[PDB]
Parts: C-alpha cells; structure tokens; sequence
C-alpha cells in the first residue's frame, strides 16, 4: 500500500549482496577443499549433491560485512536437475561461476569443463530467459570483457553466457609428483595452458592455478572473487611470469598472448586432440575373476547320454 | 536491525541436517569379500568402501533430494520474507516526518490513509509472542520487542498528533462557516420591496 512506498523510498548506504558464486566441478577434485579452505575453515563436511558456503567478505575500506553464497555442486550427471536450485532468473545477473579441474588428473580435464559447457548451459535455457534480458546481459558482459586495461576475434566469447567465469585448477602443488612418476613434459605442461587458454578464451574466463597444500594464490583467488562478483579495488598483475602457478586476468588473453605460448614448444602442433598427446592413465583394478558355472543338470546328462550312444 | 546468526546460517545449519540425516543411512561400510579376498591388493577406494552410491539407487528418482531442497527452498526462502519484514522497522530511526509531510501534502484530510495502514503494520510486533516459530527455525525478536516498541509508539504518537490537529482546524472552519452562514440566513428578511 502507501506505506510500503514510503518506507521504502527511505534508503540508506549499502554494499550489495545476494550474490550467487556458483562452483560446478568433476567429483572428486577438492572442490570443496578449495572453498571451505579459501572461507577460512580448513574443511568443513563433504556428502552429495548441491553444497552451500557462506563466503564472508569483509570490506575494511567501508568497514562493512557481506556473505556471498557459494553453491558447489556435486560432479556426478545424475544430480543436474537440482542446479534449477542453485541459479533463477532474479539470481542469474549477479552470478559467477567457476569449474574447478583437478590437476591431480590432467586427462580428465576438458571433458569435465566440456561437461560444464552442456549443463550450464542447457540450465541455463531450460529456465527460459527472455531473450531481450539474456542479450543484455550478454552485451554488459562483452563490454566489461572488452575494457580490460592492467578486444574483438573469431573466437572470442564465441561462445557464452555472459556472466563472469573462471577456470580454477586447484592441487597445482601434484604437477610436481605427476612430473616425475609420470615424465610427464613441460611441454605438455604449456599444452595443457594453451588449450585452458583457448577454452577460457572463448568463454572470456580468466584462469587460475591455486594449490591448497602450497596455500599458493589462496589470498589473490579471494582477491579476484571479490574484484568480480563485487566490484573490489583490483591490483593485482597478470602473472602469467612462472609455469609453476598463473594468474590470467579476464581481458588479458588475447590470441596472440596463447602464439607466444605456442611457439615455445615444437612437440606436435597443438590443432590435435588435446587427450591424444596425453598419455591415458591406465587402470589398475584387475578384472573379477570369471564364473566358475556348474554345467547343469540337463546338457551334461545328454551329453552323457551321447557318450553312451558312442559306445 | 542485525541477524546474530546471518540469514545463510538458517540454510547452512538445515543443509547440515540434511547431511546427517542422510550420512546416517549413507556412510554404512559396504559388506565386502575382500576379509578373505585380498587379491584386489589395493587401498578400498572411498566411494566403494563406504557404500555412497544409494543416492543413485532411488525407487522414486532424484525427486526425493528435488522435494526435500525444495522445502528448504521454502522455508528458508519465506523465513527471510519474515526478516525482511522486520528490517523495514529500519526507518524508524533513519527518516524526515518532514519528507512524509510534504509527501502527503493535504491527502483524504491531511493524511487519513497511511495512518490505517500504521495500526497494520502494529502487526508482527506488540503481541504477546516473543519469537515467531517456522519448522525448526525459530526467529526471536527479544532485544527489539521493547526498543522499535517506544520509537514505533512515539512515532505513531506525533503522526496523531499532527493529523488530528489539522482535522481541529478544519472544523474549526466548519464550525465557524456554518455559524457565519447560519446568521446570515436567520436575517429572515423573506419579505421585501426592493
């Protein structure tokens, strides 16, 4: 009625919240480590399906507290359908999402974010956003992509949702044991960076490497997470300097940035099947051993009953 | 207007109860032939030792974790509604009577709409419950059931006040008009040449 004119036009200073960060990631990769560790807590309690974390962001500068809601998701297809719980059209807009690929497990990285790529996406039409808002957003997304200062292409969001995405590889710390157990090359190493690059690209994701064990970036992922779902003072330098761990800022990656990192390496030209020139991990479990079947009754008896026709 | 607990507590703590009730029934060790199997010479991996594929073994589906995320979904989601309500009271500590004033500048009288809705808005607030209750989340209004009390009172108060003084004015003009009229026509001059 009136009043609910009235009180409400009476407005003060805010932060704004409800913010939604949206964690979709291959079972099994320290997902949730990764975010309660970042929280603060060091692990709070794994189980199934959708996960909610409370992310308190503080702000100093205004003195002001606020929650952002992390919505992991569980890797397994079969629970899909309750992501309709995690993103709605009144929570889409100020949405970010992050696939997490573990490094742990090199061979299993597109796929998974492939996998990402269908089932966002199809939630994200199967919610069925008009299309004048989903442009909207689309081209605010574009923009804020293009005013990157420390661009246009083929490929660039080629493809894409228009909400701000990052691809975090989480356990960078393993790539040093799965280096030498596996003679697993530097080389594949800028392999794999390129062929992120190119995916990040053409969903304009900034990418970063994160080891829990090494708390390596820990404060500068807590750092990007609150520069994009928030609008946080950024300061951060694209350090992209040492393969061990990177940091590529949404708008920095250009083409030519993913040429220069071609060109270092001269194993096979990188248009092949990013999983080819990965060695597959083959599997140890052993096989059951077979059934040993007791012949029944029937066919043995007449096959007896043949040995005694034969006499 | 603070939550103690912030309002993603009341679905964080229920989620965690969700968790337990089905870790209850899910972390049951698996009945395993390795005892005596020990052929598969290998560390039992976790999603096999532990039993954690029922979730996949619905008879009704995945409908069952749709309906039960789905009641959180309500309760927390209309609970909130519930906080929002109370953190409307905000104004009555940050707001101008002035801006009202003019706002409403000469309404049905001088106001005499929201003036009704007030008496209202006395809901969730002034009665003898002191924490409302919803499912297992209770929301106890205690620390402001005295405070938004005397500052909604006192406010209310001088609303009164200034309404019912302008509608004073206006009958002291009915009044006095009606009188002024009423001599006028008790001249009676109902006769007359000119």
């Amino acid at each position: 009625s009136s009043i609910l004119s009235e009180v409400s036009t009476r407005a003060r200073s805010k932060l704004p919240s409800g913010k939604n960060i949206l964690v979709f990631g291959e079972d099994g990769s320290g997902k949730t480590t990764l975010m309660t560790k970042l929280q603060g807590a060091e692990h709070g309690k794994k189980g199934r399906g959708l996960e909610y974390l409370y992310l308190s962001v503080h702000d100093e500068d205004r003195d002001d507290h606020t929650r952002c809601n992390v919505w992991i998701l569980d890797g397994d297809l079969y629970h899909k359908g309750l992501l309709k719980f995690a993103v709605s059209a009144e929570s889409l807009p100020e949405t970010l999402v992050i696939f997490v690929a573990d490094m742990s497990r090199p061979w299993t990285v597109m796929e998974s974010l492939q996998k990402w790529a269908s089932v966002l996406r199809e939630h994200i039409d199967k919610m069925k956003i008009p299309p004048e808002k989903m442009r909207e957003l689309e081209r605010k997304f574009v923009k804020d992509f293009q005013d990157y200062m420390e661009p246009l292409g083929d490929n660039v969001l080629t493809h894409n949702l228009g909400i701000p995405v990052l691809v975090v590889c989480t356990k960078c710390d393993a790539v040093s044991v799965l280096e030498k157990e596996h003679d697993y090359r530097d080389e594949h190493l800028d392999f794999i960076q390129s062929h992120l690059r190119r995916f990040c690209l053409q969903y304009g994701a900034a990418l970063i490497y994160t080891s829990v064990k090494e708390e390596k970036n820990l404060d500068l992922l807590y750092k990007y997470i609150v520069h994009k779902t928030y609008g946080f003072h950024f300061t951060t330098p694209a350090l992209v300097v040492e393969k061990d761990a990177v940091f590529i800022p949404a708008g920095w990656d250009n083409e030519k940035k993913i040429a220069i990192l071609h060109e270092n390496f001269t194993t096979v030209k990188p248009e092949d099947a990013y999983e080819d020139f990965i060695v597959k991990p083959p599997v140890r479990k052993l096989v059951h051993d077979k059934e040993l079947a007791a012949e029944d009754e029937q066919v043995f008896l007449m096959k007896q009953q043949s040995l005694l026709a034969k006499q | 207007i603070y939550l103690n607990p912030p309002i993603e507590e009341c679905r964080y703590k229920l989620y965690q109860e969700m968790f337990a009730w089905k870790m209850v029934v899910l972390s049951l060790p698996r009945i395993q032939s390795q005892r005596y199997q020990v052929g598969v010479h290998y560390e039992l991996t976790e999603e096999e030792k532990f039993y954690r594929n029922a979730l996949t073994r619905m008879p009704d589906g995945p409908v069952a974790l749709e309906e039960s995320y789905s009641a959180v979904m309500g309760i927390v989601s209309e609970v909130e509604q519930y906080v929002k309500v109370w953190l409307q009271y905000q104004c009555l500590w940050d707001m101008q009577a002035e801006n009202i004033y003019n706002r409403l500048g000469e309404d049905l009288n001088k106001w005499q709409a929201l003036l009704v809705q007030i008496r209202k808005a006395r809901g969730t607030f002034d009665n003898a419950e002191t924490k409302k209750e919803f499912g297992p989340v209770v929301i106890d209004y205690g620390k402001v059931q005295s405070k938004v009390n005397l500052k909604y009172d006192s406010w209310h108060k001088e609303v009164l006040s200034k309404f019912g003084q302008m509608l004073g004015s206006n009958m002291t003009e009915f009044h006095s008009q009606i009188s002024k009229s009423r001599q006028e026509l008790e001249q009676h001059s109902v006769d007359t040449a000119s």
